[PDB]
């Protein structure tokens, strides 16, 4: 599922602004 | 009318924008409680102002680190804009000052925490719940954009939930007052509009693209473009493709196709009718814009209130000292702060 793919991803925590 | 309200708001803003408040408190007036958050910008600390007993969120930036990160102009923008704005859905800047080492912005504290934590934990918000929050961002961008301000970092991490369940936008680290186009590559990967990724001159339409990303993430529980690395996210954004969960209403999908629109001559918020294309959309038919502004609408969620200084809604961070050198650092760079 898309949800399972998101939860297994490395970007579920707080996201930093770019540099 | 909306034109009349915004005209008075501009007159108020310009007086403060042209003559900014400076040096309105000192570090010794606050008791350090706990770190609320950290990032490349520095940290945000929960503090208590002894003379009032009020709690505040003190954003602390290290001047030397700001210089290394090439964020001098951006930090001056953040403070100059925050001290000048006034809107129900914007976090208030209560005081600001600097010392030999650091810059301090003392903000209104929201113990309710970031929308981010609630959204991740609950998983997703129903459409009426997501709409309630979306309406506050639409009004906030209508206000900011009328002052020639571009926000540039919309995301659930930057939306605080107050004691009444309403939103307060925080973090003006990339906000800028610009009448023309601008070019800085800044923002958060998942929320970048294609014109930013493609190194084009861009305008306030990037905030409306970011609103599409936010509404999608609130209603789906995950963003429209995600991957393990930013490069893979950028490839998805620029592809011109987007997939919606089957539970999304027809009205919600129609609004999102118009906000997540690569074509600038077609993106809602960027047309002749401006923000009214969004306000008048079918998805917002039940939204009473004035009742939202006046905070008369019952909020769908009220964070558990455990006291004015409680931090249960925030993660824990390693506590570091607040060091103040005996020598002034970067005096010229931050002279106007
Ligand atoms: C820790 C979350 N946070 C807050 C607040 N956290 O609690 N009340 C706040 N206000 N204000 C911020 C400004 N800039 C930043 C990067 C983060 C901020």
């Amino acid at each position: 599922t898309t949800y399972a793919d998101f939860i297994a991803s490395g970007r579920t925590g707080r996201r930093n602004a770019i540099h | 009318s909306v034109k009349e309200f915004l005209a008075k708001a501009k007159e108020d803003f310009l007086k403060k924008w042209e003559n900014p408040a400076q040096n309105t408190a000192h570090l010794d007036q606050f008791e350090r409680i706990k770190t609320l958050g950290t990032g490349s910008y520095g940290r945000v600390m929960l503090v208590k102002h002894m003379e009032t007993g009020n709690h505040y969120a003190m954003k602390i930036l290290d001047k030397q680190k700001v210089v290394k990160l090439k964020q001098i102009e951006h930090t001056l923008n953040e403070k100059r804009i925050l001290q000048a704005v006034n809107f129900p859905f914007l976090v208030k800047l209560e005081f600001s000052f600097k010392d030999n080492s650091n810059l301090y912005m003392v903000l209104e504290y929201l113990p309710g925490g970031e929308m981010f934590s609630h959204l991740r934990r609950i998983g997703r918000f129903s459409e009426p719940h997501a709409r309630f929050y979306a309406a506050q961002i639409v009004l906030t961008f209508e206000y900011l954009h009328s002052l020639d301000l571009i926000y540039r970092d919309l995301k659930p991490e930057n939306l605080m939930i107050d004691q009444q369940g309403y939103i307060k936008v925080t973090d003006f680290g990339f906000a800028k007052r610009v009448k023309g186009r601008t070019w800085t590559l800044c923002g958060t990967p998942e929320y970048l509009a294609p014109e930013i990724i493609l190194s084009k001159g861009y305008n306030k339409a990037v905030d409306w693209w970011a609103l599409g990303v936010l509404i999608y993430e609130m209603a789906a529980g995950y963003p429209p473009f995600f991957a393990d690395q930013p490069i893979q996210i950028y490839e998805k954004i620029v592809s011109g493709k987007v997939r919606f969960p089957s539970h999304f209403s027809s009205d919600l999908k129609d609004l999102l196709r118009n906000l997540l629109q690569v074509d600038l001559t077609k993106r809602f918020g960027n047309l002749k009718n401006g923000v009214n294309d969004i306000k008048n959309h079918k998805w917002f038919a039940t939204t009473d814009w004035i009742a939202i502004y006046q905070r008369k609408v019952e909020a769908p969620f009220i964070p558990k209130f455990k006291g004015p200084g409680d931090t249960s809604n925030f993660d824990d961070y390693e506590e570091e000292e607040i060091r103040v050198s005996i020598n002034e650092k970067c005096g010229k760079e931050f002279s106007e702060f």
